[PDB]
């Protein structure tokens, strides 16, 4: 492996090659200046990020020895045995010439000492600190630290001479550059693009594009030795690379059916930001975040948010409103802090949760253990979305169907300032279309026909109405037939009610008045 | 001549914990 | 499909490795095996090491401990290394990796083996296991193990014997194809084990191989419309999906056998079957349902009979207390592990109850379970004789009687007569033991009119 072997990790790379080598290459400055140059390094970050890969390149690009321990491997059951295990260890990396010390995943054996019961934990960790750090602790060999929660580990060992430095090796460019460089060996195509490689995956650590890779190259001769000069014109295609993905929605601004100038302004604030940041910091100011949608269920707020969220490089989280509540004392808010964590620490990242009527619940006052819990929840929820964070990237997007229920909190600006209502035959006709874009359809059927006997549907119904066509349509065959249509139209439900029709209508109202 | 030689180095013991229910 | 995608992987990159090159891709060289014990892992090792001259260094699991494990396993590396690009089997894994949760040293040995395997040493490896879950994630992880096959009959039974007793002076009168369709779930060596009971049998025989000797060693070894319907239902919608292509779940309710309909469908529909009882799966309480779906999606297709609905779902509306909120739970889950199924994993849900009132329209609506079977004198009558199959009735008896007076019951209960009715003679017998304490080997051997008479009494 070499420098060039790697890719997007450009400034910690950078970083680590010029506190490791300018030692190495020259000790004459640090001499000048008198003062000796840091001696570890802890790296932290998800697995399968290329941090031992760093670590073995840095080692390769330099005179060193590359030495690796792993974490499990050296802890043992034996008294003295383990420590006896590092000792020499380290023994034979200080023995032969400065080297490289990656031990890997020390959080195993590093439990803190005070959550540990195990003595062999305490003294292994004993044994650690003692060899990095006391009388001719070392002598021109440097270690390296890796670990997924750096959190769990002794604040000894995160000490200046043990773990002075700190690394984070958690983008579109560096995806790029990692597929560049992982598709240099083989000669593919003359017609396949990566930025549509580099926009789809956008949830790959980096090790999983290896595997991506691989994956499709085994596939295409795979695909390419059933029937089977056969050397000429080898390499994989844009098919391969998809059925590898194939081995997270699939929609695209096409699904949706009306609500055109809902569709633009989501657009325009979600894209906005991602598209042109320069112009932001020329007129220096941040972009709005939070959106709000109301109004009656099974409208497509799930579908609007998905089809905003699709089009960018974005994740995507969705969370239903009580599928994260507990019976236990606490778990609900570190539910919370985790989906938020994971949706900042992978930016950007759209966060739909789902029946903010379920967690919101307008807090006030209940005088119960519920309503304990709730306050709880509420006050977590509003400390994640505007708190002591940075909002490098998140967009919290909102749905319900009773945001009456709702404290004056979450809706102020600066959380979810857009408070967007969600409510016909033209609109239906659209939402007919985009259902039946893939169908074989008759010529002799009218669908403004079916749209101008809806009268107050909703699109599930219209999914259910196509669903029933369907089911019909696949009877008959063991295209999409008329009287399909007409026997399927008498057995409609319009599940919602007049009653809430008029309660939205009378928030909207007072929304608009406010 | 050989020789023999005893070693007895440790065992695994298991804890029990208390929880908080918030109903 | 099995032994052609087993021979893609052992022919193609063992014979034309400058063409796998070409490619450029450099990922085949691990095979993992997995599946029921009794299958033929062994038998396609075996059969991959004398179809190819390369070499083959077979290590098992537990041969390679006496610091000398790592040094056996750097010499049998560098032993299929240096020679030819070659195939190395490494026979019951499960001892070797224990799932990590010496042996580490070893584990770690082996990982480091593994993943130091260059483009020049074009050897390949493949591993046999008996258990799929107890392997390191790290030793399945993308490099060393990612293609592994899945090995889930008759022709194979017959060369099996045609392969082992054909070295003995065995017969004039035998026909091996009734010795292999009788053995339905031997494997590899209990059909030598048949053999050499056989031979046993005969020089037992020949002391005081023909065909009685090889009978008695495998002897002593080891609603119609509506079945019709539901049956070939299930059958059309687990069929190719092309014609729907141009173009899961049903619900029983009744008064009568719809769990007896469930075990029928468990044993006699060439499908795999997972059945939890009602409140059996009571954050854990949705875990235990998330995993259970997991657990169905990953052996597609499958069954997952749902028994008694109602205590699940309950139509979980406003009960306002932690039972309510544990409800609304368990329905939010199982509605959103259901209605994620797409064509493909192709899982199919039944369900049955008591109490069709207290399921939840919101289960019931259509695109998540849409079918409704509702479920007599003549299946009264065939399950009286299905229970009385293996059983020595008297034979002036007619099941008419029963079948006529009894209308609105059902097969447990009907099991529960036949079982009072074997108390009953049981009970006669005993008394009759300990007052001839002589009569035949029985003094009621058959189970009487006047025994159904009386157990019928408390039904
Ligand atoms: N930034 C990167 N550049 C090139 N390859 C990478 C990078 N990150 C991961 N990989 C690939 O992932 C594989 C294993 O990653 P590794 O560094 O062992 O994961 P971890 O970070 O958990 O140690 C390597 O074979 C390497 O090719
Ligand atoms: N405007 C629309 N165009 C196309 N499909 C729609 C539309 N509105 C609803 N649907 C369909 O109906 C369903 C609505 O579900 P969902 O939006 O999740 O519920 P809710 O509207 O309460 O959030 C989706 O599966 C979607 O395909």
């Amino acid at each position: 492996v070499g420098y060039d072997d790697i890719g997007g990790c450009r400034k910690q790379m950078a970083q680590i090659r010029e506190m490791v080598e300018l030692p190495l290459r020259h000790p004459q400055l640090f001499k000048a200046i008198g003062i000796k140059p840091p001696r570890g390094v802890l790296m932290y970050g998800p697995p399968g990020t290329g941090k031992t890969l760093m670590a073995r390149a840095v080692a390769n690009e330099t005179g060193a020895f590359f030495f690796l321990i792993n974490g499990p491997e050296v802890m043992s059951k034996m008294a003295g045995e383990s420590e006896s295990n590092l000792r020499k260890a380290f023994e034979e990396a200080e023995k032969n010439a400065p080297a490289i010390i990656f031990i890997d995943e020390i959080d195993s054996i590093a439990p803190k000492r005070d959550k540990t019961n195990g003595e062999v934990e305490r003294r292994v960790v004993s044994q650690l600190l003692t060899l990095m750090d006391g009388m001719k602790a070392r002598s021109n060999v440097v270690v390296i630290a890796a670990t997924n929660r750096p959190n769990s580990i002794d604040p000894a060992l995160r000490r200046f001479g043990r773990f002075d430095r700190e690394v984070d090796i958690g983008d579109a460019t560096g995806r790029l550059e990692v597929l560049r460089i992982h598709t240099k060996n083989m000669k593919l195509a003359d017609d396949v693009d990566l930025e549509a490689l580099a926009a789809e995956t956008h949830g790959y650590v980096g090790a999983d594009i290896a595997s991506l890779c691989s994956e499709a190259a085994m596939q295409q001769i795979r695909e390419k030795m059933d029937l089977i000069e056969v050397l000429d014109s080898l390499g994989v295609t844009m098919d391969n690379f998809r059925f590898a993905l194939g081995n997270s929605v699939n929609v695209t601004w096409d699904d949706v059916g009306g609500l055109d100038e809902i569709k633009e302004e989501l657009k325009e604030t979600v894209e906005y930001p991602v598209l042109h940041p320069d112009q932001y910091t020329k007129f220096g100011l941040s972009p709005s975040k939070g959106v709000l949608f109301y109004g009656p269920p099974g409208t497509g707020k799930t579908l609007l948010a998905k089809a905003v969220a699709t089009e960018v490089s974005a994740n995507f989280i969705s969370v239903k409103g009580p599928e994260l509540l507990s019976m236990w004392y606490g778990e609900s808010e570190s539910n919370i802090r985790d989906i938020f964590d994971k949706a900042r620490a992978a930016a950007p990242t759209v966060v739909f949760l789902d029946e903010l009527d379920s967690i919101a619940k307008a807090r006030g006052g209940s005088l119960g253990d519920a309503g304990g819990a709730s306050d709880r929840v509420v006050n977590q929820l509003l400390t994640e979305m505007d708190g002591m964070n940075a909002k490098k990237n998140v967009f919290v997007i909102g749905a319900t169907n009773r945001p009456d229920q709702i404290d004056p909190a979450i809706l102020r600006p600066g959380r979810l300032d857009q408070l967007i209502y969600v409510p016909d035959e033209n609109a239906r006709l659209s939402i007919l279309n985009a259902q039946l874009r893939k169908t074989p359809l008759e010529p002799g059927l009218e669908l403004t026909a079916i749209a101008k006997a809806t009268q107050g549907f909703s699109g599930a119904d219209l999914l259910y109405i196509v669903q029933r066509a369907a089911k019909y349509a696949i009877k008959d065959s063991i295209y999409i037939t008329k009287e399909h249509f007409a026997e399927a139209m008498k057995t409609a439900k319009r599940s919602v009610s007049d009653a809430e029709l008029r309660r939205y209508e009378a928030y909207s109202q007072q929304m608009k008045a406010s | 001549a050989a020789a023999a030689a005893a070693a007895a180095a440790a065992a695994a013991a298991v804890a029990v914990a208390v929880a908080v229910a918030a109903a």
